[PDB]
């Protein structure tokens, strides 16, 4: 099924051509534009007042990302490396050995944030919730080398941002 | 013939004759980063996002275009 | 005194045009369902304080100039050729009162092609050049409806003083009798001073201190343009008592007609550069020299010639 | 427990419009001339 | 309802406690709307909903003057904002902290911290694993 | 002396900072990011930034894409026509550091290789709102500036 | 005396705001044919013949105060009439088309 955009005779009786003419040397349609504009005018615009206020986000959203812990501040981190093989960027870079209680552990968990595409497949792969995207998108930096992340800073970030990751994780796990 | 060197980028070389155009030679490659190629160093849900990142105006369209193929 | 009298002129127009940037951005910004500047000040007004003092302590970048003279002469021809308009403007008293003062701003303004060819002949580039010469190209041919427009509304009025178009509106605005010129004067102020939809300097280019200084000339001439529209066409009654009365009413019938050229560039796209040669050449000239026949005509046959006085 | 998913209301959503919804406005030719030369004629008096 | 429209601006400088708090708030965030208490975090910050006011705008914060040891009487920044009120404030949840407030973990940070980058308090990155190979030590003792 | 050189570094840094126009490589992805900084709702304009500015006028280039090896030269030449003061922020994973595409044989690894970088704005791509958090991270970078201070005692 | 003083003022600030504009402290201590259409040097010679008319169209202000209106007003529109024919002429011969 189709239809014709542009597919119209004009009438050519009087009546119809002068129309034309009238729009021609008057202006018609041009300021029959200038209304609209004009009505934007007097409508309250879309601006927010950021920093002040801030654009929705939901519980999904791929921001930066830290490592967890569980209740009793174990890392939920076993060293399994599905995020590192999974990552479409190769942003993530891992060593392991037995801790000294010869628990699974990292020695290394670096995340290349400048390879990394914020693409949320390493919070899927991990079986136990340990790496995840968080909700801060607000971390911009000076520098090249700080957006290199190391096992220190990914910990740090956990720590900070657990009570809002916690939340949003309630929010949506049953989507998972 | 008036020789002018010049979404993305884009590099036009045309040749002018006073207001028309003669001939328009797109020169492309400018955002060129060898997509093709990487793919093949990746799984097949590994190479999803990338095409988020071809049109990257219509992101699910492209990626429903890869599903299918799959 | 009168050296008082010209910096009370020449200090405010800076400032309005200063001005008249914020406003530019936070009307169109608010047409596009958006603010505009009001962070720099309440409600923008640092703003253009902060844009000037930005531009004139920015690098003052000089690429090889082929004439440094004529790299000189451009900006200082076209600021001073604007302030100059402003001279015989009666508001509701001109600062220099000229029997002859439509043709003084007629002649006035012819020079201002100049700064585009000097600036051209300056760049020591010739693309440069070339969009120079498409720019003078096109603010010549639309002089040439302006001044005979202007003719055509002077046969009405009966002389060059400019505060005759006053004592001519004393009953009743030109607009009506002469809205067909007006319609068309209005849109040759605008292809005159390159605004949209005739900013092609703006469209095909994009296909510090001496910049804004030529930013100052072209808003000046913007604000001027607009203040003489007002005068030839919707003149304000004068009262020789209360003169800050004119003043007023005049200032705002200007303010209005320049927010329209803002108006106007928030709604229309873009003319080509043939295509407004031939609104022109082909639309406006046959139509304005019919108009000036017409005029000519028409108070020779309703005998409402005016007085040459 | 039953299934709970996001789902279009019991009866489907109301109407939406999609068709181009240009109106007509302003006068017929004739009464736009009509007025213009009247607007001549009186200010030429 | 031109007269109606500015008793509500008079209301303004009265919603703001006067000229000198109205005059503050217009310099500090650009914006003089007065809006419900939702509630004030330990920095300072002090959050607000009006929900006459279009999605975006419903709800917003007033950045404390003081973080942290840090003036922020004119430098905010989106990072001040607690995670706590971080998800209310982006309408990731309908229920501000004083309502629903976060489980209490110790590890959890008690002093949120801003964007550190460029003071000396920045982030410095590091490998984290011990040397690989140990290098033979000669004795320290001569028999050549 | 001392007094006068500290407002007067106030007064330029405000300006600087207040007037901040950008020249945008809309190279890819980024660049529709950037434009919906642009859009209604964040509005970059109410904070003095100017829609779209020529290399000429402008204070700060926004690399917002990737950045090939093909392209490179190009981005340079334009940095060193622009006036100083001039800054860099580099937008999304790809400038930071080819993101990516990072392996490509056909990718700069991050557009620090070819242009100073003032402000890395992280994320593929980052949010507008992300964007506009960099740009004003940018402009107190440049309230912290010093020049007439450090000029004074040299 | 006045217009001389005016004139003066405006074209000595335009002077000083250019050389400032140009000297500011820094802080530093480190003959051809253009490619160019006939069809530009046409509109700028049609520009001129039509201003040259139009130099004869300005007294008609002061003219029309004549009691020989027969012969002013048969002048006026034979000029204008002329001047029509003109770009009729430019018209037809394709001395306006772009292309
Ligand atoms: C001609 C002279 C023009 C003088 C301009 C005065 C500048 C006013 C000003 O600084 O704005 C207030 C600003 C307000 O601070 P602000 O620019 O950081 O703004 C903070 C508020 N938000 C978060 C919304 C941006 O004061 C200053 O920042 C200190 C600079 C003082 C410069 C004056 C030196 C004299
Ligand atoms: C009793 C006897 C009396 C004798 C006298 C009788 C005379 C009265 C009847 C005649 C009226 C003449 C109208 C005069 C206006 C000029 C008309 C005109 O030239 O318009 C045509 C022009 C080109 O039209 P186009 O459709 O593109 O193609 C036709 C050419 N082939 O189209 C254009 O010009 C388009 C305009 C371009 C500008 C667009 C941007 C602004 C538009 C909105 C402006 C709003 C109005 C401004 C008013 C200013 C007031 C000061
Ligand atoms: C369709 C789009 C058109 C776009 C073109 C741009 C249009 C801009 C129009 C600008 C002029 C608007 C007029 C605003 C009126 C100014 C305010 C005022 O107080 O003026 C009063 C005036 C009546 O008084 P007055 O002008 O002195 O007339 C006496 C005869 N000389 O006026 C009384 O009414
Ligand atoms: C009721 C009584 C009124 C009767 C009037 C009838 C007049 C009819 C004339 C129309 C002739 C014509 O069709 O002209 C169009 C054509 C030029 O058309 P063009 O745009 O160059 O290209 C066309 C392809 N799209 O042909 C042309 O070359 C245009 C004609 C030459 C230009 C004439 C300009 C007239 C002179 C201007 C001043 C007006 C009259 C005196 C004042
Ligand atoms: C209109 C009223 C203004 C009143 C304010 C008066 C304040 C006077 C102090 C101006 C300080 C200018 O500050 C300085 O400006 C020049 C631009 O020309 C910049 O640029 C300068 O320094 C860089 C290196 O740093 C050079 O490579 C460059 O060639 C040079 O132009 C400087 O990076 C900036 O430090
Ligand atoms: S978000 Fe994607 S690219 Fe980034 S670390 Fe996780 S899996 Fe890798
Ligand atoms: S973060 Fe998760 S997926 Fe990655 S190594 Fe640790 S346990 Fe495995
Ligand atoms: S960083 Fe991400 S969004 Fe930006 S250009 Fe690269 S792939 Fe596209």
């Amino acid at each position: 099924t189709y239809k014709y955009v542009n597919l119209r005779e004009p009438s050519m009786d009087m009546k119809s051509v002068t129309d034309r003419a009238a729009q021609t040397l008057l202006w018609t349609e041009l300021i029959r534009g200038l209304g609209m504009t004009l009505s934007y005018l007097f409508r309250e615009p879309a601006t927010i007042n950021y920093p002040f206020e801030k654009g929705p986000l939901s519980p999904r959203f791929r921001g930066e990302h830290a490592l967890r812990r569980y209740p009793s501040g174990e890392e939920r981190c076993i060293a399994c490396k599905l995020c590192e093989a999974v990552c479409p960027a190769q942003a993530i870079t891992i060593e392991a050995e037995p801790r000294a209680d010869g628990s699974r552990r990292t020695t290394r968990y670096d995340i290349d944030m400048t390879k990394c595409i914020y693409c949320g497949f390493c919070q899927e792969a991990c079986p136990v919730d340990a790496i995840v995207e968080g909700p801060n998108f607000e971390f911009s930096t000076e520098t090249h080398e700080e957006l290199l992340y190391n096992k220190e800073k990914l910990l740090n970030n956990g720590d900070k941002w657990e009570a809002e990751i916690a939340a949003n994780i309630q929010a949506d796990y049953l989507y998972r | 013939n008036l020789t002018l060197n010049f979404h993305g980028v884009l590099r036009l070389v045309m040749e002018l004759s006073g207001e028309m155009v003669r001939k328009c030679d797109p020169h492309i490659g400018l955002l060129h980063r060898g997509t093709e190629k990487l793919i093949e160093y990746k799984t097949y849900l590994q190479a999803l996002p990338y095409f988020d990142r071809l049109d990257y105006v219509s992101m699910m369209c492209n990626e429903q275009a890869y599903s299918l193929a799959v | 005194m009168f050296m008082i009298n010209i910096l009370m002129l020449i200090i405010p127009i800076l400032l309005a045009v200063a001005f008249l940037t914020l406003v530019e951005r936070k009307v169109l910004g608010y047409m596009q369902l958006r603010k505009g500047p009001n962070v720099v000040g309440p409600y923008g007004l640092l703003q253009p304080i902060a844009d000037a003092i930005k531009l004139f302590i920015k690098e003052p970048l000089r690429p090889a100039t082929s004439s440094a003279s004529m790299f000189i002469l451009a900006p200082i021809m076209a600021l001073g050729l604007a302030l100059t308009m402003w001279i015989p403007l009666p508001m509701p008293y001109p600062l220099i009162n000229m029997n002859l003062g439509v043709l003084f701003m007629l002649a006035m303004s012819s020079l201002a092609v100049y700064s585009i060819l000097w600036s051209g002949w300056a760049s020591n580039s010739k693309y440069a050049l070339i969009g120079a010469l498409r720019a003078v190209a096109q603010t010549i041919s639309y002089e040439v409806t302006l001044a005979i427009i202007l003719l055509s509304v002077l046969l009405m009025s009966g002389s060059f003083t400019l505060s005759t178009l006053i004592t001519t509106q004393e009953q009743m605005w030109l607009i009506l009798p002469a809205w067909p010129l007006a319609m068309m004067w209005f849109i040759s102020t605008l292809a005159e001073t390159n605004r949209a939809p005739f900013d092609l300097t703006e469209g095909e280019s994009e296909l510090a201190g001496p910049f804004a200084l030529f930013f100052m000339a072209e808003y000046a001439n913007i604000i001027m343009m607009n203040i003489f529209t007002a005068i030839l066409f919707l003149g304000t009654s004068h009262n020789p008592h209360m003169p800050e009365l004119y003043t007023i009413n005049f200032t705002i019938k200007s303010l209005l007609l320049t927010m329209s050229f803002l108006w106007i560039r928030a709604s229309y796209p873009r003319f080509r550069y043939d295509q407004l040669m031939h609104l022109l050449w082909k639309n406006f000239l046959p139509l304005t020299l019919a108009l000036c026949m017409w005029h000519v005509s028409l108070p020779i046959l309703t005998s409402g010639i005016p007085p040459q006085t | 427990s039953k299934v709970k998913q996001d789902m279009p209301p019991v009866g489907g959503y109301g109407p939406i419009d999609y068709k181009r919804n240009l109106p007509r406005r302003g006068l017929s030719g004739y009464s736009m001339f009509a007025v213009g030369i009247g607007a001549l004629l009186f200010g030429y008096w | 309802e031109l007269l109606q429209v500015l008793k509500r601006g008079l209301q303004q400088v009265s919603g703001h406690g006067g000229l000198r708090g109205y005059l503050r708030v217009l310099f500090r965030a650009n914006d003089v709307r007065v809006g419900t208490l939702v509630g004030e975090d330990k920095y300072g910050n002090k959050y607000y909903e009006d929900n006459k006011q279009f999605f975006g705008r419903h709800r917003w914060v007033i950045y404390t003057t003081e973080m942290n040891g840090k003036n922020t009487f004119w430098d905010v920044d989106g990072s001040m904002v607690p995670p706590e009120w971080h998800r209310w404030l982006h309408c990731m949840t309908d229920d501000p902290p004083t309502v629903k407030p976060p489980t209490a973990r110790k590890f959890i940070w008690t002093n949120h911290k801003f964007n550190l980058s460029g003071t000396p308090q920045q982030y410095v990155p590091y490998s984290t694993t011990r040397k690989k190979i140990q290098e033979w030590v000669p004795p320290s003792t001569p028999y050549k | 002396g001392e007094y006068v050189v500290a407002k007067l570094d106030d007064l330029i840094n405000w300006a600087r900072r207040s007037s901040l126009w950008p020249m945008t490589f809309g190279l890819a992805c980024c660049a529709v990011e950037m434009m919906h900084m642009a859009a209604p709702r964040y509005d970059m304009d109410r904070f003095g930034v100017v829609f779209r500015a020529s290399p000429r006028q402008s204070d700060v280039m926004i690399v917002a894409g990737t950045l090939t090896n093909k392209m490179a030269p190009a981005l340079r030449k334009v940095y060193d026509q622009m006036p100083e003061p001039r800054y860099v922020v580099s937008m999304g994973s790809c400038a930071n550091g080819g993101g990516y595409y990072h392996y490509s044989y056909s990718v700069v690894r991050g557009c620090d290789r070819i242009v100073p970088v003032d402000i890395y704005v992280p994320g593929c791509p980052p949010t507008a709102e992300a964007l506009l958090y960099g740009i004003l991270q940018l402009q107190k970078k440049i309230k912290r500036e010093k020049r007439l201070r450090i000029w004074y005692r040299r | 005396m006045n217009l001389m003083l005016a004139l003066l003022t405006n074209f000595t600030l335009a002077t000083l705001l250019v050389i400032i504009a140009f000297w500011l402290p820094q802080l530093n201590v480190y003959s051809a044919r253009l490619p160019f259409s006939m069809k530009f040097f046409l509109v700028a010679i049609t520009f001129l013949l039509f201003d040259l008319e139009i130099a004869l169209l300005l007294p008609l202000p002061w003219a029309s105060q004549t009691a020989n209106l027969n012969t002013m007003l048969t002048m006026a529109l034979f000029l204008i009439i002329l001047l029509a024919v003109s770009l009729a002429y430019e018209w037809t011969q394709k001395g306006l088309e772009w292309t």
